[PDB]
């Protein structure tokens, strides 16, 4: 439970930018397994994460740190890597939002405080 | 090994 | 070039820790797919990465921004992701690194 | 990449 310069940045400023993203559409709420017809989804993904828990924890202080946050950013695209076939277009659509968010975390405030 | 989410 | 405080941490730091990690050799490397018996490799992974070449990279101060650098990190783990079974230790391997590189991206200095 | 066959590769080896 804190509040600090960077997780204020990754909620504000990265979270910002990829939750609006014309991919984002599939990573803003959990996998619905059932509704996609993915009977297979949690036998092979054990932690599943989408960016509307990542937000949620932000706005709820759950994080004490950004490296905290930054590894839920990262379960979630590496499951998608991992379940997906290599030709599915999430895949491509979760790198693209990757490279967003490694682009943002290299300007990420460095005083890490509060 | 996947049964994924499709393309296309 | 006088190299940018992020690109000597990500030397100096990020490589520094992965290169020698105990997980790390199968990264060290180009993938050998004649060696390992992967006849579909190139077929489903178009941009090969490994540490090797990074590091080369790094040494030679071949990027210009520290972002381009972790690009690179990135494509090489999931390249491992899309490629491999999701049972394969070489996954777990991976994901295993990244957290570190994450971990250390954290506390890389500001740009500029 | 990754791109070209949908499935999932074949593997370095599992446990």
């Amino acid at each position: 439970g804190r509040v600090t310069n960077q997780l204020q940045y990754l909620h504000k400023v990265v979270m910002k930018a990829l939750w609006k993203h014309q991919f984002a559409w599939p990573f803003r709420q959990p996998v619905d397994a059932v509704k996609l017809g993915l009977p297979d989804y949690h036998k092979i993904i054990k932690q599943p994460m989408d960016m509307g828990t990542i937000k949620r924890r932000l706005e709820n202080n759950y994080y004490w740190a950004a490296s905290e946050c930054m590894q839920d950013f990262n379960t979630m695209f590496t499951n998608c890597y991992i379940y997906n076939k290599p030709t599915d277009d999430i895949v491509l659509m979760a790198q693209t939002l990757e490279k967003i968010f490694l682009q943002k975390v290299a300007s990420m405030p460095q005083e890490e405080q509060e | 090994k996947g049964l994924g989410k499709g393309g296309a």
